[PDB]
């Protein structure tokens, strides 16, 4: 006699293989991939259950995301079969399109563990410092794609959750300017910082905002867009083959 | 190329977070020190930290059972602190080598091993409800705690639940660097090439998965940090510009994409079931298959080679052979 | 820390196994030169003369040679066996019958071993055959001996360290490990497998299934056992200077026909050679030997794997005295 | 076809080679030059396995095996049969895995992102080489290399750990076990954290970032951060073949006795023996 035998030519541990697979692709199928389908869907040109997040602070979000009014593009085909490729009929950097592009969400400026403005400049941000040992951008020049000075420092600005710099903001020669650049586009030297996703002529659209002391969510994603759509957009030079 | 996802070129610095919990709010413990170093990979404040009675009990447990186990690689050495500070990975505490069932063994075979067994047990226990009351306290989900029992039930299996199911201490797994390290063929060689253990298979489906999954999460969300991508509590409640692309770049990738907060019960689960698919394999085995090989051969799935050196009849077997 | 390439390997299983050997040329190129010193058979001698049962008076083994080919067996014992000291090792200098000194009677019982291993276990030493010089090389003690624990160095020519020294007690385990190629298995695969017939090598089971009886409780075989089997295998690797794959498709290390190697089977007989060797010829010669010879329970030296090969699959690689000396065996 | 918010992204560029010509989508699979050659290597390798199939006495997947030549043939051409359809097979394998990596950087380059997925993507294929030819090559012969088998590859495995007595004192497997364990670890952590705040209970409050490093500041005392967590889980689980290739390469070229025998080196010393 042995310790598992069953039926036939059957045991326990040959039973338990097939729960196995069982348990693992209900677990994959009938959840985690509709679980990956909360957005995008449904498509255009199988689906899970409703759910609804409650807010920190105020209000209520959930699953699809039923929208105010919808984007107009700014692109035409470049032929009539399904898989084409699109093409900005504009300057893609300002119809926000392809790279440039960016999300339609709530223009509320999101906050802090206890209410206030998350993501601030240190004109405001009170007791926030730069860590000695790390150089000041105050008052250093912003050197454009093309090689040519776009502005200067004016102002780091802070998430005061998380205690980190997500945005310097800084003047154009020659606009009365002044507007946002996430420091992932940035080189940070000592003397200067360098900018290589834009050409310093274009830096005249970057996205204002009703605000200057504020920065709300559709702002950060406009702001940060623009400068991605330069790594494609920048020049004519950037469309292309790299090879 | 973003230089920030390699390091943070500029550091902040600011008045200490402190977020109200249900309770314990007063047991924080410790001044808040900045590494400037430390901080140009992660944020640079290290400390305060948590007491609270879960986590005492555990240091408590813990350290008795370090202390069974250290001063029984001590005396392997006859207490000599040169020859301790050299041999240590081969120094180790060891379960019963006779075999007593499950009879508690001699302090000398296997006694201090169990005890030592037991107080670790206690001590992981105790690590639980820290981990588990933290989170509600704090008003979140309990999603770490239930990951970190999966691995606590696992230990629990090779621990003593399997030898518990065999019916003998002698199949524990001892403590040591080498020695815990010696069990894992032993095991093997016992129970026919733990190779073909489905459920081994499957956990080192799932632990190599783990790999995947956030080399290409990390990386992922390193290239969407110029959108803000990490920031993804306020990326699941609220859809940006950093994960329509992450969510697109998979799609282009290999035809289908996950959402910010999927890709996380994604990466939970096969965390999850490296723990509970070898968790299976261990009680299955020894319980109810004896020979994982065999087994395979039996239900056919096993490979079979052409001789390159000749066959080789088991002498054993052989007529006028010895026993 | 490193050793350099080029490395020789060896194909011993199906392609695309990963079995065979990894050999270091100037490990294996070094190895030779020392089992080179392997002295030349003496020529050949007359084949007639009244056989020396006549000649001599205590003659009670080699009683069929001729006066002519008993000395020369006389020269090439003491050549492989103590050639500095020479004949008086051995012999009382004027009465050659006399067994006045220890050498000597233990030598009579040296010359029916030799001649046991070269007849009776064939399935082990083939025509390739032992003489005197594969385990003494040379000196009245081998080199690579095993005592009732573990011993280091290894090789006995060698000066031990104060912590190698067997009574230094916190080198324990350093001796243990040495003697199963640095592993820390807590286990003296000697005494628990070479020195007697008493324990079973084989733990892993021939059914699937659990077989009821044997399963569960004090029915079942501790777990302890595999480790020590893993250990013997440790020492007969490092021993023969090979891996496992050598023997094993480690797809299944329980498994003959096409999952082992002929070689595995000649190991196998071997292991019941080397009880055989332990067990009815060196272990009751602690009455013989001088106490100085004894080890601390009172023990004489016994042979492993080792003793013989020294870091070689074959020993001496293959060389044979065979035929040149054939009153060594096989015996007719 | 397209997701919700698609249309949106699909512009033309960013391109390495090819321009317009393969810039186009099929479904939801963009093309692309690398996506062209891949789908070639992958059928001519489908293909050969299916062909290699076809003459052993196969067909069900466990028992399938495309095995390299014997040691003999060293790094020479084999017979197809003998081990030829394997060296086929490889090519188009390396083929197929650095085409998948150019066509990411091409769709990283549309998105406008970073190029860290296909530069993680390298990782794994990099360890493939010095499993497949790099060590091989170090070796001497092709036949070292792992076979195309669902179970006959795990033998392989198998036995080149035991090749080396306990693989388990391997201290650059030690590494490479470490952070597969430890990754592993970190990600049913940090999945298990995001989930946490998000999915709380009940009727609750969708907690904040604060909470998150909250958390992690009462159970260990530190926080490593929010963007940190990413830079840090690609590092572990880059680290799992960036060290293990060491003791892989090691074995054999380096190193040709048992590896536990290797720590004579720290054992050994003359002042602790
Ligand atoms: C040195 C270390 C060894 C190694 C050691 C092990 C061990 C040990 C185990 C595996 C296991 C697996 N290995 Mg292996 N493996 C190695 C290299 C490879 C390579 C390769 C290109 O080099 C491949 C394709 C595989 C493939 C696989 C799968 C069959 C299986 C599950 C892995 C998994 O979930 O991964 C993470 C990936 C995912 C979760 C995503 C899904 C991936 C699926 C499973 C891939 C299937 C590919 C299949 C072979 C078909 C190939 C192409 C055909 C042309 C259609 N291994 C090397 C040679 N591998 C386990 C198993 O069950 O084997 C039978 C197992 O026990
Ligand atoms: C010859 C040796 C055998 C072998 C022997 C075994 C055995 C035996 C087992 C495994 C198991 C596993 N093996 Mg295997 N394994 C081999 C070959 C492989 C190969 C390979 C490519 O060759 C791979 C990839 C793996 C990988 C894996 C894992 C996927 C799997 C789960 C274990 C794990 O992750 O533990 C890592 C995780 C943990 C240990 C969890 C720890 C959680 C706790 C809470 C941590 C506590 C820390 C705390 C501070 C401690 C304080 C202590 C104080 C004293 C108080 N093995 C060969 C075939 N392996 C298991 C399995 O699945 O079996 C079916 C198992 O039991
Ligand atoms: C007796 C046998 C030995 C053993 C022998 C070996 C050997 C030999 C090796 C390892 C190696 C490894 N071992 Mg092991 N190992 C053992 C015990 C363990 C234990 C344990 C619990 O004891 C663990 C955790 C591990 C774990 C590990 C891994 C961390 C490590 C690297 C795996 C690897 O190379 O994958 C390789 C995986 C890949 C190359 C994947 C590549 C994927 C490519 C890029 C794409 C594939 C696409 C696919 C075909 C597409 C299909 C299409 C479908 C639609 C999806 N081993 C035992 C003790 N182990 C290696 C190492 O680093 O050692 C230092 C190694 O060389
Ligand atoms: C597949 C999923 C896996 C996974 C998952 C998870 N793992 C978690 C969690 C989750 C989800 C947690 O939530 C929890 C935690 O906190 O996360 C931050 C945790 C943890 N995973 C630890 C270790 C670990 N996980 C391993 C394995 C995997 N884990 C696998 C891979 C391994 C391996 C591979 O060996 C190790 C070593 C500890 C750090 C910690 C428990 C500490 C404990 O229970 O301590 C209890 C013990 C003590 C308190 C002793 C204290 C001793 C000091 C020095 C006292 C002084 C002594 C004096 C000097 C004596 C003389
Ligand atoms: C250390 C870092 C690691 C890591 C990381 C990442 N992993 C990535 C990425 C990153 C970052 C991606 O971005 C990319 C991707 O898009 O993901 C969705 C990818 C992917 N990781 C896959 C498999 C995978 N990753 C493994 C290992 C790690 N990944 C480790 C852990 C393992 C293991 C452990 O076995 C597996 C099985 C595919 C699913 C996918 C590539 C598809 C491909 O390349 O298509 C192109 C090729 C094909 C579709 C088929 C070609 C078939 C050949 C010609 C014929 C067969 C030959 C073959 C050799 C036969 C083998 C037999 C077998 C029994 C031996
Ligand atoms: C809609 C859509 C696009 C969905 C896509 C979803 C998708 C692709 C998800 C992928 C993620 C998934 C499903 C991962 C699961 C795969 C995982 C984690 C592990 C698989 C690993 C694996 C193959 C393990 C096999 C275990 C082993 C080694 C078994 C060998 C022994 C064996 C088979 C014995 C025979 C078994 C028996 C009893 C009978 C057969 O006869
Ligand atoms: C028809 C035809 C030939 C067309 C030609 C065009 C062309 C090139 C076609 C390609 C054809 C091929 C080869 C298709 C094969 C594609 C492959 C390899 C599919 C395998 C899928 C597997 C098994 C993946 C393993 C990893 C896994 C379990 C993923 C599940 C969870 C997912 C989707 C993670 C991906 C994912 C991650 C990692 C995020 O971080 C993230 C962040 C924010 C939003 C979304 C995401 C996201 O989707
Ligand atoms: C290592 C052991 C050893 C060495 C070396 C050795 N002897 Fe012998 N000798 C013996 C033994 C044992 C016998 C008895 C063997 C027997 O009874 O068959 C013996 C027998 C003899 C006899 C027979 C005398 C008699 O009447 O029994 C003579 C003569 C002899 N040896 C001479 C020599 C010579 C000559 C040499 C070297 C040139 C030599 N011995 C070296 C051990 C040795
Ligand atoms: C030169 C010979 C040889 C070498 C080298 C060798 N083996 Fe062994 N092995 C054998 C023989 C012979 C047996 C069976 C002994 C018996 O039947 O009494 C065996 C038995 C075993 C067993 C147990 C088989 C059973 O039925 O329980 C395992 C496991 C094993 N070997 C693994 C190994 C390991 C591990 C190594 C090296 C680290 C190794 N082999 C190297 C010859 C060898
Ligand atoms: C007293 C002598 C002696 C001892 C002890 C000894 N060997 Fe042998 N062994 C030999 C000789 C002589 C050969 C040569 C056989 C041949 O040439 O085919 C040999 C051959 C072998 C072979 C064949 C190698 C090959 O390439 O064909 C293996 C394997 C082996 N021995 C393993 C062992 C094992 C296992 C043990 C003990 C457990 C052992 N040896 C101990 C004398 C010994
Ligand atoms: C100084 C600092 C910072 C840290 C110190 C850490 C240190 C140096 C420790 C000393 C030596 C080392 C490295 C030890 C490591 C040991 C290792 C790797 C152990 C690994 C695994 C051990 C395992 C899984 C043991 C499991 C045993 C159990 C779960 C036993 C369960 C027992 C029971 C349920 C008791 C119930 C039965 C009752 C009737 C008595
Ligand atoms: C998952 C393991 C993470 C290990 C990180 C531990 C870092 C050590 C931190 C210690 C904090 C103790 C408070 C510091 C102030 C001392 C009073
Ligand atoms: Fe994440």
């Amino acid at each position: 006699m042995y310790h598992g035998a069953l039926a036939q030519h059957l045991d326990i541990a040959q039973l338990v293989w097939y729960a196995q697979w069982l348990v693992i692709w209900t677990v994959v199928l009938l959840y985690l991939r509709r679980e990956d389908r909360r957005e995008g869907y449904p498509l255009v040109e199988e689906l899970p259950y409703p759910k609804t997040f409650v807010l920190p602070h105020g209000g209520t979000v959930t699953v699809p995301r039923r929208r105010p009014e919808t984007r107009e593009l700014k692109l035409a085909q470049t032929d009539g079969f399904e898989g084409a490729p699109l093409q900005p009929t504009g300057n893609p950097l300002v119809d926000a399109v392809g790279p440039a592009s960016y999300a339609e969400r709530a223009e509320v400026v999101d906050a802090t563990v206890d209410g206030k403005a998350k993501i601030v400049p240190l004109r405001v941000a009170t007791d926030f410092s730069i860590a000695e040992g790390d150089v000041d951008p105050r008052g250093l020049p912003v050197v454009a794609a093309d090689g040519v000075e776009a502005g200067t420092v004016t102002d780091l600005w802070v998430d005061r959750s998380e205690h980190y710099f997500r945005y310097l903001e800084l003047s154009v020669a020659g606009s009365a300017r002044t507007a946002l650049i996430p420091l992932g586009f940035c080189d940070v030297k000592k003397d200067k910082i360098v900018v290589t996703s834009i050409l310093s002529e274009q830096f005249a659209n970057v996205p204002r905002l009703q605000s200057r002391d504020q920065i709300t969510l559709r702002e950060e994603d406009k702001v940060s867009a623009y400068y991605a759509g330069g790594l494609l957009y920048a020049t004519p030079e950037r469309a292309e083959s790299l090879l | 190329a973003d230089y920030q996802t390699i390091y943070t070129q500029i550091q902040a610095r600011g008045p200490h977070i402190t977020v109200s919990g249900e309770w314990g709010d007063n047991d924080r413990v410790g001044k808040p020190f900045y590494s400037y170093w430390l901080g140009k990979i992660g944020d640079a404040q290290i400390g305060p930290i948590y007491l609270g009675a879960s986590g005492i009990a555990a240091f408590a447990f813990g350290s008795t059972a370090i202390l069974i186990i250290l001063f029984n690689m001590a005396a392997e050495v006859h207490f000599d602190p040169l020859q301790f500070f050299r041999q240590f990975f081969w120094l180790g505490l060891y379960p019963p080598k006779a075999q007593y069932g499950m009879g508690i063994p001699p302090l000398h075979d296997g006694g201090w091993w169990l005890m030592a067994g037991l107080f670790m047990t206690l001590s992981l226990g105790s690590w639980w409800i820290r981990v588990y009351s933290r989170a509600r306290a704090l008003g979140l989900g309990t999603h770490i705690a239930w990951n970190f029992a999966a691995a606590i039930f696992f230990v629990l299996c090779i621990g003593c639940i399997h030898p518990t199911l065999v019916g003998s201490w002698s199949e524990g797994v001892p403590f040591g660097i080498w020695p815990h390290i010696d069990w894992l063929t032993a095991f093997s060689i016992r129970y026919g090439n733990f190779y073909y253990c489905p459920w081994h298979g499957f956990s080192i489906g799932f632990a190599y998965g783990c790999g995947l999954l956030f080399a290409a999460h990390g990386a992922t969300i390193l290239a969407v940090a110029r959108f803000g991508g990490d920031r993804e509590i306020e990326q699941i409640t609220d859809r940006g510009t950093a994960v329509e692309r992450a969510a697109l770049f998979w799609r282009w990738t290999i035809g289908f994409n996950a959402t910010i907060e999927s890709v996380h019960r994604w990466g939970w689960f096969f965390s999850l079931m490296v723990m509970v698919s070898a968790s299976v394999g261990i009680l299955l085995t020894g319980t109810f298959v004896d020979n994982w090989y065999l087994w395979c051969v039996k239900h056919g799935a096993a490979p079979d080679y052409p001789a390159y050196l000749p066959a080789t009849p088991d002498p054993a077997s052989l007529p006028g052979a010895p026993k | 820390c490193f050793e350099p390439p080029p490395a020789t390997t060896t194909q011993t299983g199906f392609r695309g196994l990963s079995m065979g050997e990894v050999l270091h040329p100037a490990t294996v190129k070094a190895k030779k030169e020392r089992d080179a010193q392997y002295p030349p058979a003496l020529a050949a001698v007359k084949a007639e003369g009244p056989p020396v049962s006549q000649v001599y008076k205590n003659v009670k083994v080699l009683g069929n040679l001729t006066e002519a080919e008993f000395l020369r067996t006389m020269t090439a014992i003491t050549e492989w066996v103590s050639p500095q000291e020479g004949c008086t090792y051995c012999h009382d200098e004027n009465n050659l019958a006399s067994e006045a000194k220890y050498p000597y009677v233990v030598a009579r019982r040296m010359l029916e071993m030799t001649r046991a291993i070269n007849t009776n276990w064939t399935q082990h030493v083939a025509q390739t055959g032992v003489t005197c010089y594969t385990c003494h090389r040379g000196t009245p003690l081998p080199p690579y001996v095993r005592y009732l624990e573990p011993t280091l160095p290894l090789n006995n020519r060698e000066t031990p360290t104060h912590v190698e020294r067997v009574e230094t007690r916190s080198g324990y385990v350093v001796r243990l490990a040495k003697y199963t190629a640095y592993s820390a298995l807590n286990y003296d695969p000697f005494t628990m497998f070479l020195a007697n017939d008493k324990r079973q090598v084989r733990v892993v089971p021939q059914t699937a299934l659990p077989l009821v009886g044997v399963s569960r409780g004090k029915e079942r075989r501790p777990l302890s056992d595999a480790y020590a089997t893993f250990a013997l295998m440790m020492s007969i690797s490092d021993s023969l200077g090979t891996n496992c794959t050598f023997c094993h498709n480690a797809q299944t290390f329980e498994s003959w026909g096409k999952k082992s190697t002929p070689q595995r089977a000649i190991a196998w007989w071997g292991i019941r050679m080397v009880r055989d060797l332990n067990m009815n010829y060196l272990a009751p010669l602690n009455a013989s030997l001088p106490a100085s010879r004894l080890g601390r329970q009172g023990e004489a030296p016994q042979a492993d794997c080792r003793t013989c090969h020294q870091g070689v699959t074959k020993p001496l690689f293959g060389a044979s005295r065979l035929k040149d000396y054939p009153e060594l065996g096989p015996i007719k | 076809a397209l997701l919700s918010f698609e249309r949106k992204y699909r512009v033309r560029g960013g391109t390495l080679i090819g321009g317009d010509l393969f810039d186009f989508w099929v479904g939801p699979y963009f093309v692309g030059f690398f996506g062209v050659s891949a789908i070639f290597f992958i059928f001519l390798g489908v293909s050969l396995i299916g062909y290699a199939a076809s003459q052993g006495p196969t067909w069900d997947p466990f028992a399938i095996s495309i095995n390299p030549p014997d040691l003999k043939y060293g790094l020479g051409a084999a017979p197809l049969l003998e081990g030829g359809f394997w060296q086929a097979i490889t090519v188009c394998a390396l083929g197929a895995f650095i085409s998948w990596m150019l066509r990411e950087v091409e769709i990283s380059r549309k998105l406008g992102i970073g190029w860290h997925v296909p530069l993680a993507f390298c990782v794994p294929i990099f360890m493939f080489c010095v499993l497949q030819v790099f060590r091989p090559l170090l070796l001497g012969s092709w036949g070292h290399a792992f076979p195309y088998g669902i179970l006959s590859h795990l033998d392989w495995v198998n036995n080149f750990g035991y090749q080396y007595l306990n693989w388990h004192y391997n201290p650059g497997h030690m590494s490479s076990v470490s952070f597969l364990f430890v990754n592993a670890m970190a990600l049913g952590l940090h999945g298990g954290l995001i989930l946490s705040v998000a999915n709380p209970g009940d009727g609750d409050k969708v907690k904040t970032a604060e909470h998150e490093n909250q958390y992690f500041r009462d159970v260990v005392g530190y926080s490593i951060g929010a963007l940190s967590i990413h830079r840090l889980g690609l590092f572990l689980a880059s680290n799992i073949f960036l060290t293990g290739a060491f003791g892989t390469i090691a074995s054999g070229p380096f190193w040709t006795r048992g590896w536990p025998e290797w720590w004579g080196w720290w054992l050994d010393i003359p002042f602790w023996s």
